[PDB]
């Protein structure tokens, strides 16, 4: 919160197994404003990614 | 796995992407984007008792 | 003196003034008259 | 009043505001959310005229 929501760092950081957005398009994230951004970080297996 | 959870409620709080603000124009039909709120109209000084 | 009450899911009809303030309210499940007021969206029936 | 009030309905869309759909989603997704709003609006106007 209280920051500039620049998402180009996510694409620059690494290629990913999956990058699936449900509410918004993955390329519109830098145009929108977000009331509260929460990053839930965890490790799972590939067969559980779905 | 990182889940970026957020809600879009016409930005009661901002956390906005890397966009650049411009100057206000009043008493003209203009397009506008206020923390993501998008529309077209004539913006005037308000006298509503907020 | 100390008072404690508890909130529950309820529907209310909120009356606003010319200014941004609430002057009255109807609890839509309190009484058949209140339910009617909420149905009609009026404080006078 | 009823005809105007129906504009606030989502009809299954993520948002009743067309600008939010176009701002958040890319064309192939926006068309689905827009078709949901168009269908609802079509029944609202047809009911009004009938
Ligand atoms: C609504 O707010 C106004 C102030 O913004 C309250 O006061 C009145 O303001 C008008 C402004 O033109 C004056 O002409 C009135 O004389 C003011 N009232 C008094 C008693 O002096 C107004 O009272 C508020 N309304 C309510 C219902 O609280």
């Amino acid at each position: 919160s209280n920051c500039v929501a620049d998402y180009s760092v996510l694409y620059n950081f690494a290629p990913f197994f999956a990058f699936k957005c449900y509410g918004v398009s993955p390329t519109k994230l830098n145009d929108l404003c977000f009331t509260n951004v929460y990053a839930d970080s965890f490790v799972i297996k590939g067969n559980e990614v779905s | 796995v990182v889940v970026l959870s957020f809600e879009l409620l016409h930005a009661p709080a901002t956390v906005c992407g890397p966009k650049k603000s411009t100057n206000l124009v009043k008493n003209k039909c203009v397009n506008f984007n206020f923390n993501g709120l998008t529309g077209t109209g004539v913006l005037t000084k308000s006298n509503k008792k907020f | 003196d100390y008072y404690v009450g508890y909130l529950q899911p309820r529907t209310f009809l909120l009356k606003y003034n010319e200014n941004g303030t609430i002057t009255d309210a109807v609890d839509c499940a309190l009484d058949p008259l209140s339910e009617t007021k909420c149905t009609l969206k009026s404080f006078t029936v | 009043n009823t005809l105007v009030k129906q504009l606030s309905s989502k009809f299954g869309a993520i948002s009743s505001v067309l600008n939010d759909i176009l701002s958040r989603l890319d064309p192939p997704e926006a068309e689905v959310q827009i078709d949901r709003l168009i269908t609802g609006r079509l029944q609202s106007l047809q009911t009004y005229v009938t």
